[PDB]
């Protein structure tokens, strides 16, 4: 659940 | 079997789950499979060509194919920049 | 059979 | 989350919980790590400078610290050959 | 458990 919260903010 | 070996067979576990027999991922497998595993990554690029932008740094020969190994650098990158963000804030 | 320790060839995402 | 997310958090935290609050891995981390999350791996290697002789492919900087990307650089290397194995004797 | 006992399998270098 906190890699979820991580991979939603952030950009190639 | 230790959670570390759990985590492991997952990952080469749905890398064949998408991939087939054919034992590779094209672009499609590739844009299903984040799609199904990480759609909240997808959205939050407002770009209908991500999948393509990933797709291209993965497929350095480009042969359309996208193997394990290489996938597993497209799961280090994502994980990895999941941990800078981790250790700049979350702690 | 063999484990050798790959030095990747990383796709580099940000912010952060 | 996915099963993938799941498996990268795992991977993630493993790291952290080994290398504590100063953020890196000491070959004391990294051993202490393999004996709890590889130990039927320790337990198949002749070697007795198995560890010693990881640690030495790992510490690029040759600084005595392992950080997260070489952690995954690990994690790959034996994820890769697990796949290899998987395809050659069990797909 | 199949990483698990692959895992048993392998050797370094």
């Amino acid at each position: 659940s906190t890699v979820h919260e991580i991979l939603s903010k952030l950009s190639l | 079997p230790s959670q570390m070996e759990h985590a492991m067979e997952t990952m080469m576990f749905t890398f064949h789950k998408f991939a087939g027999d054919k034992g590779y991922l094209t672009k499609e497998d590739l844009r299903v499979l984040m799609e199904k595993e990480f759609p909240g990554f997808l959205e939050n690029q407002k770009d209908p060509l991500a999948v393509d932008k990933i797709m291209k740094d993965l497929d350095q020969c480009r042969d359309g194919k996208v193997g394990f190994q290489s996938f597993f650098s497209l799961i280090a990158g994502l994980t990895i920049a999941c941990n800078d963000y981790f250790v700049v804030h979350m702690k | 059979g063999k484990v050798t320790f790959p030095k990747m060839k990383i796709p580099k995402f940000t912010f952060s």
